[PDB]
Formats: structure tokens, C-alpha cells, sequence
């Protein structure tokens, strides 16, 4: 009872464009643990994204890392879309290699 | 290693 | 006395099945199974918490299978009984806090697996009057009882003065001795003493019975041989007071 | 392993009694536990703790406090206390491993009167059954030795409405050779014992 | 200079969709090394660090049977909670525990941790004197008086001063070359653009370990203190970490602003600027 999550979307190594590369969505500072994260591509799903093991911080707040696998071309947009019990409508955060 | 008591309970 | 088990004893041929039971005190979280051969401490078998089998040692052959479905009672089943399974099967439990590791044991089911049942003998009980020398010297009277020869050694002895049980002045052999000890199926023999005042024995209306409960074969079991059947029975010998 | 005890062990009713155990590794999150099994039943708990000191209704328990070699006291020993005692280390959660362990015998004071009577009846068996009895607890009864003739180990009856206690041992056979004059001749008997022939 | 070890528990009642789930994760510093999940399909402690893989099988049995035990223990604890708080059966709840120890640089104890929490709230806590407890609410006080009388205090202290630091020192040596070898962050400062009569610089920290770091950064300065813009220290994914400060400054200023970049991997700590 009962925190809403915080979201950052980013690449493992800085992009440009078709290198190699990794895409991350780190959610943190939330509770309870029942979370639903999907990394998106031009609107759609991208399917079967691996996610890390579940853990939490000093304040009992949970944090996960959802990672996968792409080519950061400047003609294809990206991703993170997170839903939690506190959020009444999915929060969708766009990716930017400048941030 | 871990430590299990065990009889430590709520 | 919390923990109860079913049955107190069992006897079977070789390649046979048999299942025990343990009903622990409700609101006991954990339940343990042990086996105990006479001479050693209890060896660990399995251990349950609630309804789940957490630990089990390499002593558990595949033939053994413990189970505790509702997380209350537990059934311990042996598939193809061997002569090496012969032992006391104890079952203890723990309260659900507790704090400390306080295991509460039950009476224990007593298994004895045999090559064939022809070895199963009852006891024959007889009692021996006290000595006149002892009376006139010590002003006492030591009655003695020898119950022999019986197999297996699962028997319990008790005295009854004037048709009423007595524990005062009684010393029974703790464990019995073998008659032909160099044999694997040797029959056993147990001694006991009841001691009373010379003037109580010298009263010829006082009665003395040495009783021996024998735990043996089932009514169920398949007996073949010419002599009587060795069913779980009670053999006894009487003796009365002498005026002398 | 972990758990060296004297396989057995005597004591006198009733001081002592003084019941050692060597656990010479044990790391410091492991408790020292003592259980007792009174012959016919089937263990109870006695005492732990922790690495400490400590002291309840049954039982004191003194740890080295260097953790090393604990000692059960059983403070005024009595006949009821004669049993097999187990010294086991528990680290939490794990299984208990009862050892062998220590068999404590507690034997009384007296007023003695060694004698070997010949009993009777039977009148079926039959017949003769010698009863070596009323001896002091510094006497030890011995073995058959020839296994035509049986001899039970000593045991103590409590009268108990008088004082009153007495060590007794029974021996018997089924022959003519056998008589009560020669029943305990490979047992070292007190050299002043009573020997009657009521024949 | 020092190190840490922390196990974390997560018990999660979930009624209709299961029996409760119980998860255990184990860290050393910011390195996850051991995992347990009662879902399983056949459960047991699993190795997530390479230096832990090299252990006895008897180590793993101990560790599984601990968490398998704790599976039940907490399923109970979740229900003992419902009674204390008078809570509905249909509700889904969570218990969270963290215990562990800090060493550090010589190789002793520094302080102990043992902390429980219910539905993301402080429930009970083992104090830093390792012999008394902190009860958060009147429900925890039950569960304090339970442990008080059960002398649970000492069996932690014995473990936390013993097997905790003992095993940790072992883990460290065994995987020293990944755990006792701090990595410096590869730092640069990017220009963004903006306004145009106003810009945003951005001080980048990348590819470093552990997560502990400070980026905040100047002009003359102090500075900033306040603009800022700091961002949550996020995990790269390769057991390295990331972070930036901004900041927003007027255009053509501009080499006034200097960055500032404390890490234990470095000697210096560094000072960077827009290049270009």
C-alpha cells in the first residue's frame, strides 16, 4: 500500500543507427509487485521481451528491468508501455537516445 | 549462506 | 501422550505390503518419522511441514513412501517388506509456534518382518514361590516370574495381587535374553520379581498372578501347523498364599 | 558426526549427576540440545540452549561457554532418571540426529544382606530358580558362562511402602548339575553371603 | 572500502489464482547471485553469479530446504497477519523481508540488518544493537513479544557476527576479480540545443559499477543545486549502471559549467566540460 511506478527507457550502449543494440525499460519505486510492462515498436508489441528477476529497495519498493534487442534506425520509433494497479490508464513513455 | 531459524514466525 | 499411532505392532511374511499411521495433535505444524533398532538412537526418516514433504534421508528406500495429504495425519507405507525393515517406527510432532525444537513422540508401531511365520511362538508363563529361608531371615517374600520362550520379543509383563494390578515392589527385566543366542530366530525369555511382606505371603487367602501380554499373529493370518495358533494373547500363571 | 558421548556411565541416587558431551566443531548459530529416552517409551525433550548457561525444571546445562564441551546436570538423581540420554546439535531447520548415546544408571544406598535363595515351585517348568538378592551396589553380577544356565542382569525393586530398596538378580536352568551353591561362581560375590539349603 | 550481503524475501498471497508465491533473491553489493521461486516448476536455489556456481551440492541442499521451508512458514505468516489486522480473505497481500550484514574493508562486522514489512509498510525491525526490536504498529507488537520470549535476538546476532560475514568473505575472495574491482564510468558531456537563447548541457555517466555515484556540477561554482536535472540511477543490463545530470544554461555562456563525477572506481574524481 501503495506506490505508482517510475519509468526510464533507454539503450544499454548509446545508439546510432543499426548497430547492434539493446533496449531497456527500468521500472522502480512501486508497490504492489503486480506490474504489466510491454516494450512497443511503431505502435505494435514487439514480442517476447526478456525481463529480469524481481527485487526491491530499502523503502520496500519493487524494481524490474525489461530488456531486448533491436536496430535503432531514425525511421522506427520506440517503446515502453507500463500498467500498474495504481495507474487507471496505461502510461506510455517514448524512447529518446538523447535521454 | 542463508540463515533459517526456523520457529521465527509472525 | 499427544501423538497416537496405528497399530501398536505388526508382523508379516517377506514380499508384502503394510501401512502405518500417525495422528498428531491437531494444530501441530510439523510431523517427523523415525526408525529405531534396539541398541541405537532413533534414525531420521522423513519430515513434513503442513502437507509438504520437506526433507528425507537416504535411509528412505523407494519401497518406503510417507504421505500427509490434508496436513494432519500421515501414512507410512512399505512396499516389499524385508527382514532389514524390522524396527520400531516412531512418529513425532511439533506445535505450531513453538518456540524451541520440542518434538513430541508417539508409542511407535512395532514391525517385525519374518522369513516365514512358523518361527512365531507364544510365551509359556510360570511363577516360583519364595524361599522359606528368605522369609525367616529377611522377614520378606520375593516372588519370581519367568515367561519363556517366545518369539518375537514384543511382550509386556504385569503383576496382579488379589486380582488388582500392582507396581509397588515390582522389578521386571528391562529387555529379555535369548535362549539360544547363536541363532538368528532364537526364542526369548523374560524374568520378574514381586516382593511383599512375609506375613502378607504367609496369609493363605492372598492371591498372586503374573500376567504376560503377547503381541502376535492376526486372526486374519494363515496358520498351518499342528499346534495351537500364536495369536496376540495373554498367558498367565497363578500362585496363592501359603500358611507356611 | 558431531557428538562424542560416553557409551555409558553410572551415578548414585542422588547427588550427582554429570553427563558430558563433546561437540568440537559447532558454529555459533547452532544450538546444543539434550533429549532423554526412558526405556519403554520414546524420547522427550529436556533442555537446550544457545551458547550460554541455562537451567530449567528437569535439567541444568553448562556450556564451555567457548562452545566446546557441554555438560547436562541432573541435579538430584533418582531411579526414574535412569535412561538413555542423547546430546545433539541443532542448527535450526535441519533434521535431528540422535546418537548412541549415554546410558545413565542410578543405583541407591542400602542396608545390606547378601543371600542366594532357592525359590521353588514350579511345579511344571520345572523347577529351580536361584535369587541372588539384598546386596550392596558395589557388587556386580556376572555372565552365565555356559549357556545351559541363564543369569539375568541385576535390577532394583522399590518395596516401596517400607523404606525400601533392594538389588536383585535371577538365575535358572533345567538340569541336575545345576544348584544354587554354584550359580554365580564366575561372578565375584561378597565373601560373607548367606547360603541355605531348604531342599 | 567496505562490502555488503543481503537476502530479500517476497511473500505474496493471491487467493483464487494460487496458493501464495514466495521469492528469494540474494545480492552481494549490486551483484545478484542466488534466486528462489516457489512456482518452480521443481523449485530450488538457482545460481545467478558465476562465482557461486562453484559450490558443493550440499551447499545447494541446505539452501533449497531453507527456502522450501520458508515457503510454508510465510504462507502461515501471511494468514497470521490477516487475523492481526482483521483483513478480508479475498484480499491479496505481501510480506517483505531483508536481512544481511556489512563487513567491510577489514573483514569484521560493521552493522546488522533484519527488517520485515507488510503491504509495503514497516512491520518489525531488528535494531542496530542486535538484541532488541522495533515494533511499527500494535500488530507487530504481538510478533515482537513472540520473538522476545523465544530469544530470537541472539540467533540472529550469532549468525550475523558468524556465518554471515564468514560466508561473505568467502564469496568475495571466490569472485574477487568481478566483485572487488570497481569500474570507472566512461563520461562525456553532450549539447542539446535548444532554445536557441538558452541551452541544455547533459553530463553522461555510463558503464560503471557499483551503482553508488555522484553527478552534480558547477559553474564557478557550487552549483546547481536544484535545476537540476538529475535522473534515477538506472541499470545498463550488463551489470553496469548509468546516470546523468543536465543542466539548463544560457546559450553562448558557456564553458563556465564544469562537471563532477564522484566514483570509487576513479581516482580523481573527474572534471568535464562541453568540448565540443
Amino acid at each position: 500500500i501503495q506506490r505508482t511506478p517510475k519509468i526510464q527507457v533507454y539503450s544499454r550502449h548509446p545508439a546510432e543507427n543499426g548497430k547492434s543494440n539493446f533496449l531497456n525499460c527500468y521500472v522502480s519505486g512501486f508497490h504492489p509487485s503486480d506490474i504489466e510492462v510491454d516494450l512497443l515498436k511503431n505502435g505494435e508489441r514487439i514480442e517476447k521481451v526478456e525481463h529480469s528477476d524481481l527485487s526491491f529497495s530499502k523503502d520496500w519498493s519493487f524494481y524490474l528491468l525489461y530488456y531486448t534487442e533491436f536496430t535503432p534506425t531514425e525511421k522506427d520509433e520506440y517503446a515502453c508501455r507500463v500498467n500498474h494497479v495504481t495507474l487507471s490508464q496505461p502510461k506510455i513513455v517514448k524512447w529518446d537516445r538523447d535521454m | 549462506e542463508e540463515n533459517l531459524l526456523d520457529f521465527v514466525r509472525f | 501422550t499427544g501423538v497416537s499411532q496405528n497399530p501398536r505392532h505388526k508382523i508379516t511374511k517377506r514380499g508384502q505390503n503394510v501401512t502405518f499411521r500417525c495422528d498428531p495433535i491437531s494444530e501441530h505444524n510439523r510431523l517427523y518419522w523415525y526408525r529405531q533398532t534396539l541398541g541405537q538412537g532413533p534414525e531420521f526418516l522423513t519430515y513434513f511441514q503442513n502437507e509438504a514433504q520437506l526433507e528425507k534421508s537416504r535411509l528412505l528406500s523407494d519401497r518406503f513412501s510417507a504421505e500427509r495429504p490434508k496436513g494432519s495425519f500421515s501414512t507410512l507405507e512399505i512396499q516389499r517388506t524385508e527382514q532389514g525393515d524390522s524396527a520400531m517406527y516412531l512418529c513425532a510432532s511439533r506445535y505450531r509456534d513453538d518456540s524451541y525444537n520440542e518434538q513430541f513422540f508417539g508409542p511407535g508401531t512395532r514391525l517385525t518382518v519374518l522369513e516365514d511365520l512358523k518361527n512365531v511362538f507364544p510365551p509359556e508363563v510360570a511363577v516360583f514361590e519364595p524361599s522359606e529361608a528368605e522369609i525367616s531371615h529377611t522377614q520378606k517374600a520375593t516372588l519370581v516370574c519367568l515367561a519363556t520362550g517366545f518369539y518375537p520379543d514384543h511382550v509386556e509383563l504385569s503383576w496382579w495381587v488379589n486380582g488388582k494390578e500392582v507396581h509397588s515392589g515390582v522389578c521386571t527385566d528391562p529387555q529379555p535374553l535369548k535362549e539360544q543366542p547363536a541363532l538368528n530366530d532364537s526364542r526369548y525369555a523374560l524374568s520378574s520379581r514381586l516382593r511383599v511382606s512375609a506375613t502378607f505371603w504367609q496369609n493363605p487367602r492372598n492371591h498372586f498372578r503374573c500376567q504376560v501380554q503377547f503381541y502376535g499373529l492376526s486372526e486374519n493370518d494363515e496358520w498351518t501347523q499342528d499346534r495351537a495358533k500364536p495369536v496376540t494373547q495373554i498367558v498367565s500363571a497363578e500362585a496363592w498364599g501359603r500358611a507356611d | 558426526a558431531k557428538t562424542t558421548q560416553p557409551t555409558s556411565m553410572d551415578c548414585a541416587e542422588g547427588r550427582a549427576a554429570n553427563l558430558p558431551c563433546n561437540h568440537s566443531t559447532i558454529s555459533g548459530n547452532e544450538y546444543v540440545y539434550w533429549y532423554r529416552q526412558i526405556h519403554s517409551q520414546g524420547p522427550q525433550y529436556i533442555i537446550h540452549g544457545l551458547k550460554n548457561n541455562e537451567t530449567n525444571e528437569m535439567a541444568s546445562l553448562i556450556i564451555t561457554e567457548d562452545r566446546k564441551s557441554s555438560t547436562l546436570i541432573l541435579p538430584h538423581a533418582t531411579l526414574r532418571d535412569t535412561a538413555v540420554y542423547y546430546c545433539i546439535v541443532w542448527g535450526g531447520y535441519q533434521k535431528v540426529t540422535f546418537g548412541t548415546g549415554t546410558k545413565l544408571q542410578v543405583i541407591p544406598i542400602q542396608n545390606p544382606d547378601p543371600a542366594v535363595y532357592q525359590l521353588r515351585d514350579s511345579k511344571s517348568s520345572d523347577k529351580s530358580v536361584c535369587l541372588f538378592t539384598d546386596f550392596d551396589s558395589q557388587t556386580n553380577v556376572s555372565q552365565s558362562k555356559d549357556s545351559d544356565v541363564y543369569i539375568t542382569d541385576k535390577c532394583v525393586l522399590d518395596m516401596r511402602s517400607m523404606d525400601f530398596k533392594s538389588n536383585s538378580a535371577v538365575a535358572w536352568s533345567n538340569k541336575s548339575d545345576f544348584a544354587c551353591a554354584n550359580a554365580f561362581n564366575n561372578s565375584i560375590i561378597p565373601e560373607d553371603t548367606f547360603f541355605p539349603s531348604p531342599e | 572500502g567496505s562490502h555488503s550481503m543481503r537476502y530479500f524475501y517476497t511473500a505474496m498471497s493471491r487467493p483464487g489464482r494460487g496458493e501464495p508465491r514466495f521469492i528469494t533473491v540474494g545480492y552481494v553489493d549490486d551483484t545478484l547471485f542466488v534466486r528462489f521461486d516457489s512456482d518452480a516448476t521443481s523449485p530450488r536455489k538457482e545460481p545467478r553469479a558465476p562465482w557461486i556456481e562453484q559450490e558443493g551440492p550440499e551447499y545447494w541442499d541446505r539452501e533449497t530446504q531453507i527456502s522450501k521451508t520458508n515457503t510454508q512458514t510465510y504462507r502461515e505468516n501471511l494468514r497470521t497477519a490477516l487475523r492481526y489486522y482483521n483483513q478480508s480473505e479475498a484480499g491479496s497481500h505481501i510480506i517483505q523481508r531483508m536481512y544481511g550484514c556489512d563487513v567491510g574493508p577489514d573483514g569484521r562486522l560493521l552493522r546488522g540488518y533484519d527488517q520485515y514489512a507488510y503491504d509495503g509498510k514497516d512491520y518489525i525491525a531488528l535494531n542496530e544493537d542486535l538484541s532488541s526490536w522495533t515494533a511499527a504498529d500494535t500488530a507487530a507488537q504481538i510478533t515482537q513479544r513472540k520473538w522476545e520470549a523465544a530469544r530470537v535476538a541472539e540467533q540472529d546476532r550469532a549468525y550475523l557476527e558468524g556465518l554471515c560475514v564468514e560466508s561473505l568473505r568467502r564469496y568475495l575472495e571466490n569472485g574477487k576479480e568481478t566483485l572487488q574491482r570497481a569500474d570507472p564510468p566512461k563520461t562525456h558531456v553532450t549539447h542539446h540545443p535548444i532554445s536557441d537563447h538558452e541551452v541544455t548541457l547533459r553530463c553522461w555517466a555510463l558503464g560503471f559499477y557499483p551503482a553508488e555515484i555522484t553527478l552534480t556540477w558547477q559553474r564557478d561554482g557550487e552549483d546547481q543545486t536544484q535545476d537540476t536535472e538529475l535522473v534515477e540511477t538506472r541499470p545498463a543490463g550488463d551489470r553496469t549502471f548509468q546516470k546523468w545530470a543536465a543542466v539548463v544554461v544560457p546559450s553562448g555562456e558557456e564553458q563556465r559549467y564544469t562537471c563532477h563525477v564522484q566514483h570509487e572506481g576513479l581516482p580523481k574524481p573527474l572534471t568535464l566540460r562541453w568540448e565540443p
